[PDB]
This record gives structure tokens, sequence and C-alpha cells, in this order.
RNA sequence: ACAUUUAAUGUGAGGUUGAGAUAUAAUAGUU
RNA sequence: UGGAAGCUGGAAGACGGAAUCGUUAUUAAGCGCCAGGUAGUCCUGGACACUGAAUC
RNA sequence: AAGAUCAUCGAAACGGUAUGCUCCUGAAAAAAA
RNA sequence: AAAUAUGCAAUCAAUA
RNA sequence: UUAGUUCACCUAGCCAACACGAUCCGGUUGUUUGGGAACAAUUCCCUUCUAGAAGGGUAAUCUAUGUGCUACAAU
RNA sequence: UGAUUGGUAUUGCAUGCCUGGUGACUUA
């Protein structure tokens, strides 16, 4: 273990030396702007087309062709479609079309049901308990007391996973948001929409 | 061992089929409780008990 | 800090570089230092280094 | 060895205050870079999947999840690290023997 | 039963059936049918990326390794993944995905020449 | 099934992922607890020494600060012959979450300070045998 | 620690302060009992909250405010516990630790001593109802003019009554128009002309009780999300790319991110913002399709892939090349 | 042999064909389930006619074998198996 | 009075060597434990009382 | 397979360069940085240009080259296996050249021959005219570019309990 | 990996419902 | 978030102990609690209702 | 439909100042460029394409004029105005070095 | 002398967040400079996160103690752009 | 579900500080 | 020369010389299964169960 | 789950090193007989 | 016999 | 809440887990771009065809050791 | 989403902590 040889920089080396240090990981911490993202994507595509290709690329392209043929892609027809930018999102539509009670004395469901949610309590803690934001509603189709067509529509819409045949029970879950109140509101809205769709039967 | 863990006593014990010995150290109240337990609260045949080398006021 | 202060008081530090660095780092008590975390990262390179 | 000149019994280092480790500092830098650039990589992958091309993403080589390693929190070693502890063998041993795990259900009287 | 291909429970994770008749097949057969029935799918939809897969409509071309390997690349190994995909994380039946693709493509059932149906599993 | 409750934990221990077993970790809490222990042990006695250094102007400073803040200063000093005892306290450093649990002991706190006690007969981080908690002896070692 | 110089720090003063704190805790418990008997909630607290009657809300708010006003400020504790059980138990524990513990066994049995007190057992079942018992139920029902906090509910009702009285002096129509229930939901905020978007603020405690950010408060997006029935991505559902394929892709991404856990709302917003611009400044999707399809035909022929040499041949054959324009030690020596 | 494990106590007591047997078994394998069923059948037979348990005592039908699998040891491939130790 | 419902005991392990270097055949196990116990109240009318008791029962 | 790199592009080869130079040159003029704006290094050395004449090849090699090059997609980079015939067909010409490089990285960027240098010298004024035109366009360039961001429409001023206090602001 | 484990995976596929040969070809 | 929760929290952001701040906290923690806006508005509304009975 | 129209108006008014999510894509080579050379924009006997365009920055907010030489369409060397001026200044030395190396050859 | 008493935000008797943001407790002159600079620019520092506050503090310290060439950000990003983004995100009340 | 469009978009042209020494004008006019 | 699969298989190999190792019955021996290394990767390490003896 | 029970074809019909096309992971396991 | 069409583990009836 | 806190030697092992002495640099430290061995070799060659989205053969070298995995047993 | 006071340089023949191998651990 000895000292590394010292090299006296030449005048040429000092004159042709970078005036700024190279980009570090500490600098990379700053996110890439969308302009750089797009430029990198364009450069990679151009290089790959230019000839830095691979067999995996061909296989991936064939798989994408199969997906497009089965129609599970975002490609646009040249004649059917080619020959809006602002839209109402599905959750906003659900909220807007939802009907809410005027007062706690008014019920907008009219059928038996049970609402379940989980809450966590304990000594002081710095980390929030995971898996405590979902809520669900359970009810019996017989209690709902619908016609045969409406019951079949309900079962088909909810699928076999949400239907327990042993006791004729059906459950609907909502764990789409990390907040229990938001999950409960979404659950109520979707339950109302489900009942409307069942009545459409 | 359970009694000593509860009472925060220290030292050592040694139990066998017919005898037992030990050297116990700790607070005066804890020592008195241990003495009472050994004299009256042992679930085995205790024909004789003896205490010796008692010292107090240790730093 | 305590170890270096003891060794410096007993004059057990030989290297002048070590003496200077340890004196600059440990002589002034944290409460008296104008900036407690006077430096971070490498010892001889100051914290906001754009090169390290 | 039966040391010929035994030294004093040294007090162990603090549990929560590890010594400087530039490798750990760079690991933290990589972790934060991945946290910041996670969305951009998702955008890259979305664009490539929509275009149906299996192209590389070089910037992930530097700001990706796979540049991060599980390093000992108390020792700085980058091997033999479990998520349930985040510490290496000696860090875990010191923590257990200092009595910080009795509250958290650790049972030293259990072998298996 | 020693090596019967159903397990004890007669699992059919790759089987697909048509609800209009008793016809049923598996995912590889479904992929082959999709590649063979491009003309019907294209007509219903209605040098070009749309028709790039037409050459694969020939039985002989598919029989040839030139087409058989393309068939096997398109139909991969859904029941083979990573080694960590075990226990509770074992692969599940992609029959639902295959049925959805078939229904959206409106491929015709070989035995009844219908348009929809094609539920999962075997009837 | 001869020993059911003996093997009760085997299923979770061996044949379940941690993320799906439901076992609750301890790292994210002990990490803050150890630093709390060190900070308290380092700062409490010095705080008490600083408080007791003068020991004569404590009440005067309290009176002046009460005048500055509340404007009355008669809550602690109704008359000249009333003594207001000062209890040493330290800043709270561990980000405990405020919870609706009415029995939580650190949710109704509003001052950002906690009382500190130098007396504790039972040592909390009980080591095994002769081992000493790290960071306890700052005096440099002496060799033979 | 210097010897005692002023009697303020003497032990008897400390014992007196502890006794005074315990006395104040007992006074507070007595006051709480008197308030409970003076302003009882008929039918139970939960039933009163669910019914939402003006008298019940008024009585609950009055009782809560009186308790808040009467709650003392102790000397030996810096935690102003609103629960008389907690206050009394902490005072008893402090006194026991100060002048009742002989040894470690006593310091450990302090908690059993506290739990064996009958009065504490009685007070154990008299704490306030946490909001989450009913707030999720109200949200599921769909009540937006609600508040689990009794004082807040009373304030809302009283403000509504004041506004109605302002008009009470074609008049019933105007009064109903001024009534809160008859206000359109679209008009609550100009930027969200859709109904059922704003809910009732939860009364659950928030923030960090003790840290470097003890009084930081809610974040910019947290303040907004605490006032909605549930979040929606309508903020970014505009000015989508003119290209049809990219517009469809971004719309699908927005729809999927609306129903997706593991993604923060800020993360979704930023992702959409970046993706929109990326697609906008990228080339046409159909042009990319044509170019890629021409570059990668269905069948892979020979010679269509870049040739790659062995790693050992490229690198591991000794020192053969160094890239440096200005080096004092070139490979020639 | 598994069938005999299950149905021997009926023969030993002489009640072969007198009784119809209904069994619910879970866990283990063929031989383990056979042993559990043998023990259960013996217990049921002694409950039906306690005085006839002498016929089962000698055969040891009413014995509950609590032996469990030997745990694998650290540093060993199995409970007792190990790598081949190489000298030098 | 609720209906008691005992729940099993869970465990977890982390395995480490006994030595700071070499000696892979010397190993140590760190075992953790959890316990769960469920109590069910039915047709609860005194919601406030039941919740207060349940939350104030928690110890340690 | 362990303890190795991750880049196969290094094993592969990049774009074929019009002018070939031994980089770093054995003999070259002192390197001077062109400017500090982008850290460009400039030097002068000797380069060579190679050209292949398909006519001066055997029939089999020529037909194979045509087959590989005239396909829909060029095969094998449009070359032939190296050999004496291909080497003889290829003709090399030597000429002085001017080369650029990136500082620190020292990656070769371009190589310009004397003909190119003289031609750009003669065409310098057109470069300035084009720069002036681009600078003039820069106005509308920036004007259009400043509105390229997709902005989220967020609640700028949301009051407390809007549902319960819709009193202050309201239309009709 | 091990031939036995490969055969085990093939047997798992067969149980799941995919007829694949067990020959180690 | 999960990957950015590995190491210890910063040890240079721990609050310092200052006598002035201790006295300020001691003075402030005894601050009075005013009557609630809900009750004040309730009184005002009662007066208005009595006036306009 | 009415709700969507109101939302469109509100969003446009809110986002006028900051960003409207426009696109300034022009392909490669950019259509706003300025040619350098003959009708094919080729300079020199080696037929090297050259065009001047306002290069974009990493943030996509500010642009700078730049002369780009391309081997066909792929850009190999790009020079800003300052770099071009510096090269013009240094050319006489470049000429001397090239003459010396030609004499060497 | 002595530090100015903190202003409780609402329903509190203290606030360590304000002291930390102003760099009074823990005392940190670089953080005090960061607070003053952001206040002068027009950024509501109290509304910022810990990460952003520390980033701005580090950037300002580096710029002050190494030169105006530093700090240097990739992708042609600038400290002025960062400051503008922070001002837009947290308008000063 | 009732659902085009905030302003530009010119050459065949898609690669916006070049992913880089090492024989083939190969590729995005010809060579 | 990451792992898995398929078509073909002109790779050794017929229980292995001097010598040499593991093993105390739910054990040897055989068989499968799975947590963890925070993408993929072992026949390693650590476990789990099923069949299950012989020998002084 | 396998080694099962039962019941067929059956002896180098063993063995599976080797071999470019195919599949899985990942930004990256490329070329190749 | 107008009952069934039958292989077994390493968690759960204090709940399948 | 259940830890052999046990003793002696092999100057046995670990300063590359960590701490702490001696002694050495503070560049004997950090940062950026890459590499970090054995599976050669020659777009491997040749033939046909408008082009293959075709067809055929050739292919050395690998010192020794320990441990695992997989294999060879009928006539 | 809370980073830091250099060295994986020598010295295990200076040591602490921790391990391997061999020995022991008998009382009334
Ligand atoms: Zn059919």
């Amino acid at each position: 273990r000895g000292k590394k040889e010292k090299v006296i920089l030449n005048a040429e080396q000092v004159a042709t030396k970078t005036r700024l240090p190279p980009i570090r990981l500490e600098d990379r911490i700053t996110p890439e702007p969308p302009a750089t993202v797009a430029r990198n994507i364009r450069s990679q595509i151009s290089r790959a087309v230019a000839g830095w290709k691979t067999k995996r690329m061909f296989t991936y392209r064939n798989k994408y062709r199969l997906r497009r043929l089965v129609g599970m892609t975002h490609d646009i027809d040249s004649d059917d479609e080619f020959a809006g930018r602002t839209f109402v999102t599905p959750l906003t539509k659900l909220q807007h079309q939802a009907a809410l009670p005027r007062s706690p004395l008014h019920a907008r469901f009219d059928f038996p049901h049970t609402v379940h949610y989980d809450v966590f309590w304990g000594p002081p803690q710095v980390e929030e308990e995971p898996n405590k934001s979902g809520c669900w509603v359970s009810f019996r189709v017989a209690d709902l007391k619908l016609s045969d067509s409406q019951e079949q529509r309900l079962l088909d819409i909810l699928g076999p996973e949400r239907y327990d045949e042993q006791t004729g029970v059906v459950c609907l879950e909502a764990d789409v948001f990390p907040q229990l109140n938001h999950n409960a509101a979404y659950l109520g809205d979707i339950l109302q929409q489900l009942m409307r769709e069942v009545k459409k039967a | 061992l359970q009694v000593g863990r509860d009472l925060f006593l220290v030292g050592w014990v040694k139990c066998r089929s017919r005898f037992a010995t030990g050297h116990i150290q700790g607070d005066v109240h804890a020592l008195s409780y241990m003495r009472r337990y050994l004299e009256k609260h042992v679930d085995e045949s205790v024909s004789s008990v003896r205490f010796y080398e008692e010292n107090f006021g240790m730093p | 800090r305590l170890s270096f202060l003891d060794r410096f008081a007993r004059e057990r530090i030989k290297g002048e570089k070590a003496r200077q660095l340890g004196a600059q780092l440990y002589v002034k008590h944290p409460d008296q230092k104008p900036v407690w975390p006077d430096n971070k990262g490498l010892l001889t390179r100051k914290w906001p280094s754009p090169f390290h | 060895m039966a040391a010929r000149n035994p030294g004093p019994v040294l007090n162990p280092p603090p549990i929560a205050f590890p010594s400087f480790n530039r490798r750990c500092q760079k690991d933290w830098l990589a972790r934060r870079a991945f946290a910041e650039n996670e969305v951009n990589g998702r955008i890259y992958k979305n664009v490539y999947q929509n275009l149906g091309f299996k192209g590389p993403i070089p910037i992930l080589n530097k700001v990706g999840q796979y540049r991060i390693r599980m390093r000992c929190i108390s020792g700085g070693y980058s091997r033999g690290i479990f998520r349930f502890t985040r510490m290496a063998r000696m860090g875990m041993l010191q923590l257990a023997r200092e009595g910080w795990l009795k509250k958290y259900g650790y049972r030293p009287g259990l072998f298996r | 039963a020693a090596r019967r291909v159903g397990g004890i429970g007669r699992r059919c994770f790759l089987t697909l059936h048509c609800s209009a008749c008793s016809f049923f097949f598996q995912t590889s057969d479904a992929i082959k049918l999709i590649l063979t029935q491009q003309h019907h799918i294209l007509r219903k939809k209605g040098a070009a990326s749309k028709f790039s897969l037409l050459p694969l409509a020939d039985a002989s071309l598919l029989l040839k390794r030139r087409g058989a390997l393309v068939l096997r690349s398109l139909h991969g190994d859904p029941l083979v993944g990573s080694r960590r995909q075990r226990g509770e994380f074992a692969p599940q039946a992609p029959t639902a995905e295959m049925a959805k693709m078939l229904n959206k493509s409106c491929v015709p059932c070989p035995r009844c020449k219908r348009e929809g149906r094609w539920e999962e599993g075997k009837k | 099934m001869a020993f059911r409750y003996r093997r009760e934990g085997q299923f979770t221990k061996f044949r379940v992922h941690f993320d799906r077993s439901g076992f609750r970790p301890y790292i994210d809490e002990l990490k803050w607890e150890i630093m709390d222990w060190h900070y308290k042990r380092a700062m409490g006695p010095q705080m008490k020494k600083t408080l007791m250094s003068y020991q004569e102007g404590s009440e005067k400073l309290q009176y002046m600060h009460d005048l500055i803040a509340l404007g009355t200063a008669k809550a602690k000093f109704p008359h000249a012959t009333k003594r207001f005892f000062f209890v040493p306290a330290l800043p709270v450093t561990i980000p405990y979450r405020r919870s609706s649990n009415p029995f939580c002991l650190l949710s109704a706190n509003k001052t950002g300070w906690l009382q500190w006690s130098p007396k504790q007969r039972v040592p909390f981080p009980q080591p095994l045998g002769k081992r000493k908690v790290g960071g306890t002896d700052p005096q440099p070692p002496v060799f033979p | 620690d210097h010897y005692i110089t002023s009697a303020n720090f003497s032990e008897p003063v400390e014992l007196l302060s502890l006794a005074e704190d315990l006395h104040k805790a007992e006074i507070y418990t007595q006051t709480t009992e008197k308030l409970e008997k003076q302003w009882p909630a008929a039918g139970g607290v939960a039933k009163g909250i669910q019914g939402d009657q003006f008298f019940d809300v008024m009585a609950a708010a009055v009782r809560e405010d009186l308790q808040d006003q009467s709650r003392p400020v102790l000397v030996n504790e810096l935690t102003d516990h609103e629960n008389p059980y907690c206050m009394k138990r902490e005072a008893l524990r402090r006194l026991v630790l100060h002048a009742c513990t002989r040894n470690c066994l006593d310091e450990t049995l302090t908690d059993t001593l506290l739990d064996r007190r009958a009065d504490l057992q009685r007070l154990r079942s008299k704490a306030r109802l946490p909001p989450e018992v009913l707030e999720p139920l109200a949200a599921f029902v769909g009540i937006t003019r609600f508040s689990f906090d009794r004082r807040a509910r009373l304030n809302q009702k009283v403000t509504a009554v004041q506004h109605a009285l302002r008009q009470i002096s074609e008049k019933v129509e105007a009064v109903l128009s001024v009534l809160p229930e008859n206000f359109p939901s679209d008009a609550l905020h100009p930027h969200h002309p859709f109904r059922n978007h704003f809910g009732f603020e939860s009364s659950v405690p928030y923030g960090v009780v003790g840290s470097i950010s003890m009084g930081k408060g809610r974040k910019k997006i947290e303040k907004e999300l605490a006032r909605l029935r549930y979040p929606t991505l309508q903020r970014v559902a505009h000015s989508l790319p003119k290209d049809l394929k990219y517009r469809e892709s971004v719309a699908h991404a927005i729809r999927v991110l609306e129903r997706s856990r593991g993604w923060d709302f800020e993360s979704k917003v930023k992702a959409i913002n970046a993706l929109v611009e990326v697609w906008n400044r990228l080339a046409p999707g159909r042009t990319y399709e044509k170019i890629l399809n021409h570059a990668f035909p269905v069948f892979r022929g020979r010679g269509m892939v870049k040739k790659t040499r062995s790693r050992a041949a490229v690198f591991n054959k000794g020192l053969k090349y160094i890239r440096s324009l200005t080096t004092q030690k070139p490979l020639h020596a | 042999y598994n069938r005999m494990d299950v149905l021997q106590p009926f023969f030993l007591t002489g009640t072969a064909g007198i009784y119809d047997l209904f069994i619910h078994v879970r866990g283990g394998g063929s031989s383990g389930q056979a042993g559990a069923v043998r023990l259960a059948v013996g217990r049921a037979l002694v409950s039906a006619c306690p005085a006839c348990a002498r016929l089962l005592e000698e055969d040891m039908v009413l014995y509950e074998d609590t032996r469990q699998r030997m745990p694998k040891m650290p540093g060993r491939m199995k409970a007792r198996k190990m790598r081949t130790w190489t000298k030098r | 009075w609720p209906v008691p419902r005992r729940i099993g005991r869970r465990q977890w392990r982390v395995t480490y060597l006994k030595s700071p270097f070499k000696y892979k055949y010397a190993l140590r196990h760190y075992v953790f434990e959890d316990h769960r116990y469920a109590f069910a109240f039915y047709d609860v009318n005194s919601v406030q009382e039941v919740v207060s008791a349940a939350l104030g029962a928690m110890a340690g | 397979w362990r303890t190795r790199g991750f880049r196969w592009d290094l094993c592969q080869r990049g774009r074929r360069r019009w002018v070939h130079i031994n980089y770093p040159p054995r003999n070259r003029s002192t390197v001077q940085m062109l400017d500090e704006s982008h850290e460009k290094l400039v030097f002068v050395c000797n380069g060579y240009i190679d050209r292949l004449d398909p006519r001066l090849l055997p029939e089999r090699l020529r037909k194979r080259l045509e087959r590989n090059r005239k396909a829909a997609l060029t095969r094998f980079d449009g070359k032939l296996p190296w050999g004496q015939a291909v080497e003889s067909a290829i003709k090399r010409t030597h000429t002085p050249c001017l080369a650029f490089a990136q500082a620190h990285s020292h990656h070769l960027l371009e190589a310009f021959s004397m003909a190119e240098v003289l031609e750009i010298e003669k065409l310098i004024p057109e470069i300035r005219e084009a720069f002036k035109a681009s600078k003039a366009k820069l106005a509308e360039q920036e004007a259009q570019d400043k509105f390229t961001r997709h902005v989220s429409v967020d609640l700028v001023d949301l009051r407390e309990d809007p549902v319960s206090f819709p009193f202050t602001l309201k239309q009709r | 990996r091990n031939k036995k484990i490969r055969m085990s995976l093939k047997k798992r596929r067969r149980r799941k419902g995919k007829r694949a040969p067990c020959r180690k070809k | 978030r999960q990957m950015m929760k590995w190491y210890w929290p910063s040890k240079y952001m721990l609050q310092d102990v200052q006598m002035a701040q201790y006295f300020q906290m001691q003075a402030m923690r005894f601050a009075p609690r005013p009557a609630h806006v809900s009750l004040t508005t309730l009184s005002a509304t009662m007066e208005q209702c009595w006036k306009k009975r | 439909r009415t709700a969507l129209e109101s939302f469109k108006v509100a969003s446009k008014n809110a986002t006028k100042t900051r960003g409207r999510a426009w696109s300034v894509y022009e392909g490669w080579p950019p259509r706003s460029r300025v040619r350098v050379g003959d009708e094919y924009s080729k300079v020199g006997p080696l037929q090297r394409r050259a065009f001047v365009f306002n290069r974009v920055d990493g943030t996509g907010r500010r642009r700078e004029p730049t002369l780009a030489f391309c081997c066909g369409n792929k850009p190999v060397l790009m020079l800003s105005e300052a770099e071009f001026e510096a090269l013009v200044k240094k050319l006489p030395w470049i000429k001397h070095e090239m003459a010396e190396f030609k004499k060497l050859l | 002398y002595g530090p100015e008493a903190p202003q409780p935000p609402a329903g509190l008797h203290w606030s360590w967040w304000e002291l930390y943001v102003k760099g009074v407790n823990p005392e940190y002159p670089p953080r005090q400079r960061m607070f003053a600079f952001l206040t002068a620019q027009g950024v509501d520092v109290l509304e910022m996160e810990i990460r952003e506050i520390e980033d701005v503090t580090r950037w300002l310290e580096m710029s002050n103690v190494y030169g105006e060439k530093f700090p240097r950000f990739p992708y042609d990003v600038t400290f002025q752009d960062k400051i503008e983004a922070l001002k837009e995100k947290y308008p000063l009340a």
C-alpha cells in the first residue's frame, strides 16, 4: 500500500479540461422533464429502426399484432374512424348522477343490508396500520325480493365471486381509496348504480 | 427462576433431587419475600431450611 | 471528542494535519460552535460539494 | 488465543447512530432518485407498450429500483440482510442482546 | 388416474367451450382458429399493418416450422412463469382472457358457426 | 393432529409470505424509540442542571413570560406567597400520529413538550448480563 | 445539579403540587358527572347523532363546550387530557412513582394498582365516541350536510337558521331558496360543475402530536381531499392530445388510475400531466406503426440483426485500446 | 395392511359385519390416516361395549402414538444426515 | 357481555450465522410471536359505552 | 456469466464513419477546446477514406452483395465476409482531416476532410444568414413553446365546509 | 435447475390440465 | 415510499432545549379557552327569533 | 352536455396562463429549418447535409439556433453560433495543421 | 434577547414546525437563510414539505459557498426554474 | 350517455449535444 | 455462461483401482412441497410434510 | 404434491452432455452451426 | 337400493 | 417477560460487520463513463432460387483437488 | 419521502464483541 503516482497536468490538459463536473446521481435525483423523455424515446426508436434490432423485438411485434387483430389495442381505423379531448370521468359521472337523501330520515336503498368496515386503534404509533380503508355491503337476494329476471341480472352483474350460494348471500366491496369515508361514499354510489342496473332488467 | 425474575433478584441457585442451595442478592424487601417463599411457598417436600451469611447495606 | 481532547492534552498526536483537523472539529463544544453541523460527508471536503 | 495482554472491556457503539458509510449514503441517493423518477419510468413503459416495441430505458440503469440494495442499517454491510430486520447478523445480535426486542415479541427461549 | 391430465379435481385451466353447442377446445386451438379466421374478423371490422398477419391463414404454412414457431411464440406458456410463482401465487387459468378476446373478435364457432358465446372451462 | 396449539404458529412461520401473513413489523417503531431513548438520556439531566443553575430567577422569569403571553400572570402566582414548581421537560421528537382513541396518552398533547423524570427504578432497555447499552460510557478507554 | 437554594424546588412543594393536580383532576371528574346529569342525551349518544335533532345537537354542544371550559391546567403534566379517566390515572401514576415505589417490583405493579381501582373501572366506560364509529356510515348513506362534531353541527344549523330568519320578516319560496338544503351542488365551486363532489369534513384528529413538524397541518392536496365525497381525476381530463390513438390511451389511463390503489393522487396528476405532453410532442401513432411494422416483418430472416462479438474477444485479450486525447502515458509505452 | 389396520378391531371383538362404519379423516397420509382410524374405531368399540376392551388390550389397539417427525438440524441436510466430511 | 373468540398464535423467524466470518454451519434463529383474541358484541344499543370499554381495556 | 458487464452495444459496433481516423491519433496537433458552451475539442490529423467498387469483385461475391443489399431490409449490414477479393475491391485514399471530440468523455464526434473544411469556409456567410433567420424565428418559437404544458384544473380557493356554508357567494 | 424439479413442474401443468410429455427429451 | 423508508431519521433535525422556549411554553399552556362561535351564534339566533316571533 | 360545457369553459379560463397542452412537433428534420447547400442541402464532395434550426433544451422551454451536419438525416455534429464563430476564428491554425499533415503524407 | 415565541396555528399551544422552518430550533443559519430567501421571493415556506425545504437549503448553501455556477441540474434545469415552481406551488399569503 | 375542435403542423423525410477508434455510401434522394 | 420449453441426439456412463464418507426409529433410505435473498437466477443454506426399514 | 391403486405399450425404447430459431424476469440473459 | 360414481399432507368449527 | 451473561488452551478466525489502541496517507479519499477470462475461429462455408419467409457439412483446447445434482442393475 | 464529521490502508502477535475444535461442569 503506497501513494498513487502524481501526474503534473500539461498545459494542454488544463486548457482542454471540462469547466463543470459530470452529472452525478445526486443530480439525477431531479426528475427527467417530458421533453427529455420524448427525446430519449424518439432516439431509441430511431436507433432500433436503423438496425440495432433483436429477435425479442420481432416476437414482441408479432404479439402486438395479435393483440391488435383481436382488437385489444388503441389503434384507430383508417376508414371506420379517421374517415372528445375533454370528457366526464366515470367516477364524476357516478357522483353527478347519484341521488342523495334529503335528510337522515330518508332512505335511498329500501332493502335489508349490512355495512361492514374495519377501524384500527391502539397506543401511539408513527406508521398507519395497512389494510384498514376498505368497506363492503352484504345482503340477501331473497330479502331484496326481486323478479326472476332481475335476480338473474344481479347475479350475472356481480359474478360468482361476490355470490355465496350456501346461504344465498351477496357482497359488494370497495377498497379503491386509502380513506374509509371515500371508500364508503364510493360503495354507496356503486350500490345505487347496481340497483338501477338491476331494475333495468 | 420465575420468583427471581419477578423480584429482580440476582445471584445463583442449584436444585437437585434431595437438596437445593443458592446465593441471592437484591433489595431488602425482595430478599425478605424470597425468604418467605422458600420457607412457606415451595411445592415440594421441604424437611429443612437454613439461611446464613446475611449482609445488608451493600453499595 | 473526549478521546481526541484527552490525547491532545497528553500530546499523543504527532501529525500536524491530524492535530489541525481534530482541533478544528473538537476544540469548540457543539453548543459554542457557530454552526453545529459545520460539515457533512467527507471530512476534508465541505458538505455542499458539487464534486463528491 | 488466550490474549497475552488483554485490554479493557469496551462499551459497544450506539445502536441508532452508525458510523459514516459512503456506500450507504449512495444507496440512499439511489433510493431517493428511484422514488423521484418512478413515474417517468412508468410513462416510458406505457409509451413503449402502446407502440408495441420492446425498447430499452437506459436512464433506469441509474435511477431504477434495481440499483438499490438492502444494506445493514446498523453495520452498513450489503449482504445477509432481511426486510424483517433491515440489519445484518451483528447488528441483529447487538439489538437482541441489548434488550430492545422484548417489547416486540422476541422470544430468546425459542430455537425453532 | 396415476397420470390422468385433469388432476384429481379434473381441472381444465386451458379448456374453452361454446355455450351454443357442445364444442370445446384449448387456448392453442383458439389461437390457431383466430389466425385461420382473419378474413371473417377483418370483414366484421370493416403492405398494411392491419393485414400483416394474413400469410398465417394457410394450414401448410402453420404446419411448417416457419408458422409453427410463430404459433408457439404467440401462444406462450401461461402455466410456466417465474419460479417464485408457486404456492398461493401459482398461475391461474387465462381462459377468461382468451374467451374475451374471442368474443371481441367475433370468431365463428367451428361446430355451429355462431358469433358469441365461448364461455370459460368445459361445459 | 396430536399437538395443535404447539404448532399453531408453524403455518404462518413457514408457508406464508410476510406481506400476506398479517404479522405486524417493529422496525418502523423501534427506529424512533431508540433515538428517543438516546436523546432523552443525553438532554434531560443537562436540562435539569440548566434549570437549577440559577434557581432564584425562575419564578421572576415565569412571571415576566406570563405577562408577555397571557397578560395576567396570576394563574401561577395568585399572591406573593405562592410557589410554582417547575417540572423539567424535553421536546417530543418521535412523530406519533394523533388518533381518535380517547385513551391515547399522546394525542391530547398540545404543547409539544413532555415532562422528564430522572428516577426510574426499573431500567427499560435491560441488556443481557454484563452488557452495557451502547453510547452509555463516553470516557475514553484505558489500556494496561 | 446544585443544592437547593430557593424553596420553590423543595420536595414538599413538589408533593403539594402533585396533590393539587390530583385535586383538580377529581374536581374535573365531578364537573363532568354534573354536566352529564344536567344535560343528558336522550336515547344514547349514537342515536342522538343519527337522528340529528336540533335540541340534541344543542345540548351536546353545550355540554362539550362547558367541559372544555372547565378542563383544568395541571402543573406536573404537559398533556391536557380531555378524558377524566386519563387525567386521574396519570395523576395517580405520577404520585405513585414519586412517593409510593419501594423497588422495581412496586414500579412494575403500579399499573396493576391503577387497574384495580373501582373508580377508574367505572370511568373506563365513559369516554367520548370516536368519529369513525358513524362517519363512514354517514358517508355511505350519502349525507353531506353533517358533522360528527357536536359544536360544528350546532354552528352549521345555527348559521342556516340565522340566514333563514334574515329573510323571514313568494316569501316561503325565498326562505326555501336561502335554506342550505336547496343550494345546487354544481355551484359550490366554479371549477367542478358537477354534483355530489363535496362531502362533510371528518373530525378525526390529524397531524403529528410530537416531532419537528408537530404543528405542520394538512398538505395542499390533503386539505382539498378531506372535503370531497371521494377523489376524482376530473382535474386533468382536458386538453388531451389531438392524436386519436394517444387520446384513447390517455383516457384509458385516466379511467384506470381513478380506480387504482397504490397510486397517490399527486402521483396520478403528475403522471397524466407528463404523459399528455409526451404524447403531444411525440410523432404520430400511425407513422410509428408503419415504421415499426416495416422494420420488423412477421418472419425474421437471416442477417436482419446486428452482429455481436464475444465479450472475451472484445475486451479480454489484453491491453489494446485506451480512449484519451490528452494522456501522458499512451499505450505506445 | 392398511385395510387390516383399519378393520382388525372389529375382527378382534367378533363384531365383523354387525356394525356399519362412517369415517371422517383429515391430514397425514394413507398409513397415518389408517392408524388414526384404527384408534378411533377401537375407542368407539370400547365405548359401545367396555367389557370387551380386554380383547383389544393385547393387540394394543387403544394406543395413541404421539411421535412427531424429527426436526431438521442446522448444519445438517436432514435430522441426522450430513455432507461427507473430507479430511484436509 | 360479548361472545369470546380466541384466535391462534402467529410466529416469524429470521436466521443468522453465529460468527462474524466463516463458519456457515453455526446458525442462530430469532423467533417472534403474536397473539389475537376476539370479543363480539351483538345488537349493541349502548354503542358509546361498548366502544369506550373496548378501547380503554387495551393494556401495554 | 457472473462478474461481467451489462452492455452489449460495446461488443456491437456503431454507425460506419465516412472518414476513419486512428483515435487517439499517434500524431496529431495540440488539442484546443472550441468553446466552453458545450466543451468541444478540436484537432487535426491524418485520415483515410475507403470505397468499394462492386464491379471489381468475383461474380459470386458481387451477386451475394447485391442480394444482401437490394432486399427490402439490408442484410448483414450490406457487406460480405472479409477476404482478399473484398480487400482488393476496396480502395483507400489518405487525406488530412479535422476531428472533434467531447471533453472528459473524449468520445469521437466527427471527422472533416480538407475538402469539407474548405467548402464550409467558402460557405461561411450562408451559415450566418441561416443563423440570423433562425434567431428571427426564435420569437414565435418561444411564443408557441411557452404553452406546451398540460395544467391540472384544481380548486384554487376552496372554503371550509362548502356544502354547509353556501351563503357568501351564489348566483341567482 | 434439477431434472426432478423440472418434471415436478411438468406434472403440475398436467394436473392443472395441460397434456405435456413427461419424457426427458 | 416503501423504498425511501430504510435508514434512520436525520439526527441534525432534533429539537434543542432552550430555557427561553421552555418558559414560553410554560406561559402559553395556561392560555384561556374562549366561548365557542356556535354558542355565540346560538345566542344571537335566539335573540333574533324572539324579536321576530 | 351542459355540465361538460361549463367544465370546458372553467378549465380553459383557469389554464390559459400556465399551460394549454399545445404541441410543437415538426418531425425530423424540422420543417422550420434553413437549408445549407445545393437544392438537396448538401455541402462538399461527400454530400453532407446541413441545416440550421432552433434546438430545444432539456426542459422544452427555451431554444437556441444551431447548425447541424447530418450523414443523410442522422445528426452527427451540431454547432451553436458561438461555436461556429470560434471555429471560424481558429480556422487559420487548422489550415496550417492540415497543410503540415499533407506535407507529412 | 431570545427567540420569538411561536404562533400556534389553531387549537394548539406550540408549533415546532414554524421554528424548524425558520431555523430557530434546531438553530441552523443555512436554514434561516433559506427561509429569508424564500420569504423574499414570495414562497409560503410554512406550506412546503421537509424534502423541498432541505433541497432549497442545500442548493442555496452550495450556491453561496461555491459560486453562482453551482448548483448544477441536469436536463437544462435551473435553480430559477425550481424557485418559480416553488413559488407557483406555494403562493405567499 | 347526452360524448369533432383552446393556437401552429410546411419538404419523401421519422434521429433536437449525437451512445461514439478499428476496411464495404450501408440508412432517411443518387453514390 | 440467467432460468424454462421444443426438433434432432454417434457426449461419456453397465455401480466404478489403491482408498474413502453419512447414519441413535416416525431414524436411515426414497418422494414431493415451500418462506428469502424487496425484478429474474442454485442441485446451496434453512424447514415442512408423505412412505418407511434392516442391523449385535 | 410425489412416490400411489388399477391398467396398457414395453427394452439400449436407459442416460441427457450438446444443439441458432420458442417462452418468463428485468432497462439490459446479445450474436451464433 | 331411482343414494354416490369415490385417492391421501405439512393452518384454521373459538367458525367450514 | 423464560438467552450456559460459564471456565481453560489452540498467540485458532474475523481490523473487509462494528468499535477501540499502535502506526500510515488525508488524492492510501470521493465522483463520472466502462470493463472485470476460458462456451474459440472464420458476416463458418457451400448449393438452389426473383428474393428465401429455403436445403447440406465441418468445429481444436480444456493442470489437479473437495463438495453437491443427475445417471448407468432383466434377458 | 427527516443522509452525512475520510480511508474495505497495515497490524487478529494490542484488544472488545462474536465464533470453530478439544476438555471439563458430581454433594449432599
Ligand atoms: Zn358452438
